[PDB]
């Protein structure tokens, strides 16, 4: 993509421009040994709230140090829950210790 | 009389996973699992690679 | 905005009655227990994808660890496939089975 | 004949929790840890008499699983598949073997299939003669039965 | 603290002219896998044929 | 005079595959007797025996 | 190479076998994630002397 500044800054109001994120974590680490290179690469703009709600899981791969990934989600015990089916026929969660 | 309700099998949510694969790692190998319990972890696993 | 009532105004008039289909019943002694106390009798020849249909059965050490430890919480109780039945008076034959 | 297990051989009840992968010397060794004292082992040579025992056995990946199998061999660890229903034979020296199982095979066979194996007769084997030219290597046997 | 075991039914009733078969019979549907009534239906109707 | 594993087999004699038991390995082994409904035996299985 | 030890073990008093070590300091350390492999690799001779 890459969202011209030109426009991000001057577009219609209404206009609804798909900008997109990377998402470096599953980045592999160069060389230890291989020379440098030499241009920083930036981005100039930046999302101003949390982004990645739909994002309930991230980073299925193990590090080999550290047992935790940096930083990697896993799955909350809802999007698993499956409790039971009131009598009403609204879906509840399991109970929890006799609530 | 009021035909309002269409019979159906497999039912969809409006709800579902969307993964994205970093191929670099994941060999595509389409893990194979038992057959028993290919069928039934089958999916989930196939989809988180 | 107008996509979000439409994905709402199709959800108003969505129905549609579930009538249990192609469905097989695992052998039992045929599936690894951490798999058995899941299932339930027959189960959908068509499940999906769900995080916990895969603890103690993913590479991935990490997020494996508390999935398999999510699941073992008071509360939180992942199932799959009939869990209840109600079946007719009169003709004994078996009604809706809630799966 | 089941190999009884020695004094040194520790109990450990397998798991996916023992074998993470983790980096030693370059290479991703496939680490065990043994519970008793962590104490990641990658190379499967060296690790420490551990008796091996196999409940599970439908969540190992054809690797950490081989590894383990790999690791007995030069470790001696023994390792008990405690859920497999196979079927025997104790079939006479004289025709001895033909289905043949691998190793890679034992460790992923889905739960139903019950396989034939078939064990020797060995008794009824006449005394190798008093001439024969000296058999240099020894022969290895792996798979054992767990009961009578 | 258990020697969970089988009690033959006939070492406790002394009219045994109902009580029959034996302890037999639990080492036995101890090796069924639990079968659900479609999966009866089946092994029945198999075995009738 | 040199016999050397002797056997109590079951014989198919009497129980004939004419029943289903293919005996042949020392498991009576019957066959689509409690199949897994919906799917297709399995190979070789466990339960035939 | 591979000097076979069939022979490295028996070959004549004088055969002058050419073996070959590695220099394994300019190696590259496998990716952070990537899966292992399963087969460790090694030698069965090593040179008596420096």
């Amino acid at each position: 993509q890459h969202v011209d500044a030109e426009s991000i800054m001057t577009a219609p109001k209404g206009k609804l421009f798909h900008l997109q994120f990377m998402d470096g974590l599953l980045r592999p680490e160069p060389s230890a040994f291989d020379p440098p290179a030499s241009g920083e690469d930036m981005r100039l703009i930046y999302p101003l709230q949390p982004i990645s709600v739909a994002r309930s899981m991230r980073a299925i791969v193990n590090h080999n140090e550290v047992d935790r990934p940096r930083g990697a989600v896993a799955p909350s015990s809802y999007e698993m829950d499956t409790g039971t089916l009131s009598r009403n026929g609204d879906l509840l969660y399991s109970p929890v210790a006799n609530g | 009389l009021s035909d309002d309700f269409k019979q159906i099998s497999d039912p969809k949510g409006y709800l579902t996973y969307s993964v994205k694969y970093e191929d670099q790692f994941t060999k595509k190998d389409k893990l194979r699992a038992s057959e028993a319990d290919d069928r039934i972890v089958g999916p989930t696993v196939n989809l988180f690679k | 905005v107008s996509g979000l009532l439409m994905v709402l105004f199709k959800v108003m008039t969505d129905n549609r009655l579930v009538i249990v289909g192609e469905t097989t019943t695992p052998m039992s002694n045929t599936l690894s227990t951490v798999v058995n106390n899941v299932l339930r009798t027959t189960y959908h020849n068509n499940v999906g994808v769900n995080p916990a249909l895969l603890r103690d059965f993913t590479q991935v050490n990490w997020l494996n660890r508390d999935i398999t430890n999510m699941l073992q919480q008071a509360g939180t109780k992942y199932g799959l496939g009939l869990t209840e039945t109600r079946l007719d008076y009169v003709r004994l034959v078996k009604t809706i089975v809630g799966h | 004949f089941v190999p009884d297990v020695p004094e040194g051989y520790v109990a450990v009840q397998y798991a996916h929790r023992l074998f993470s992968s983790s980096l030693a010397n370059k290479r991703n060794r496939v680490t065990y840890t043994h519970p008793p004292t962590g104490m990641a082992y990658p190379s499967p040579t060296g690790r420490p008499h551990v008796h091996m025992t196999i409940n599970e056995r439908a969540g190992m990946s054809k690797l950490v699983a081989d590894n383990i199998i790999a690791s007995v061999i030069k470790s001696n660890w023994v390792v008990d598949i405690l859920d497999i229903e196979y079927t025997a034979e104790v079939m006479t020296p004289s025709e001895g073997y033909t289905q043949h199982v691998d190793a890679e095979s034992i460790m992923t066979a889905p739960k139903g299939k019950l396989f034939h194996l078939q064990f020797m007769d060995g008794l009824l084997r006449p005394e190798p003669s008093a001439f024969d030219p000296p058999a240099s290597g020894e022969d290895m046997r792996l798979i054992y039965p767990l009961q009578p | 603290r258990y020697h969970e075991s089988v009690l033959e039914i006939a070492d406790i009733f002394d009219q045994a002219d109902f009580i029959q078969t034996s302890d037999a019979v639990r080492q036995l549907r101890a090796l069924m896998p639990t079968l659900s009534t479609s999966q009866i239906r089946h092994a029945i109707e198999r075995i009738a044929q | 005079y040199g016999a050397a594993v002797v056997n109590i087999d079951l014989n198919r004699d009497f129980f004939d595959t004419a029943t289903g038991i293919d005996l042949t390995k020392g498991i009576p082994l019957v066959q689509d007797l409690l199949v897994p409904i919906g799917v297709t035996a399995g190979a070789e299985q466990s339960a035939e025996y």
